[PDB]
């Protein structure tokens, strides 16, 4: 599952099946823009979510 | 993680937010601060080392 990716050092055995947050990220952009709702809001259950 | 009660601050209160973020490596910038020259705003805080 999802693994905190090192920012610091480079490594090629990084073998992670876990969908990437930023295709799911903008997966739920294009949903929104598409619904074109200019009042949205949205709840996180710790910063950990963000 | 330093900001997260930041983000927390609508909760309560009436503030509003705008949250940027910044691409590694310094030459990212660029183009934050020419979208902060079309959005006009005077209140900015930096949060980096």
């Amino acid at each position: 599952r999802w693994k905190h990716p090192s920012v610091d050092s480079r490594d090629l055995f990084y073998i992670n099946l876990y969908p990437d947050y930023a295709a799911i990220s903008r997966a739920v952009l294009d949903l929104v823009l598409y619904y074109n709702w200019k009042t949205v809001t949205v709840v996180y259950e710790d910063s950990t979510g963000l | 993680i330093r900001l997260q009660e930041l983000i927390k601050a609508p909760s309560r209160y009436n503030i509003k937010i705008k949250i940027r973020q910044l691409p590694p490596a310094n030459k990212d910038a660029k183009p934050l601060l020419k979208e902060m020259k079309k959005s006009k705003e005077f209140y900015v805080i930096f949060d980096c080392s």
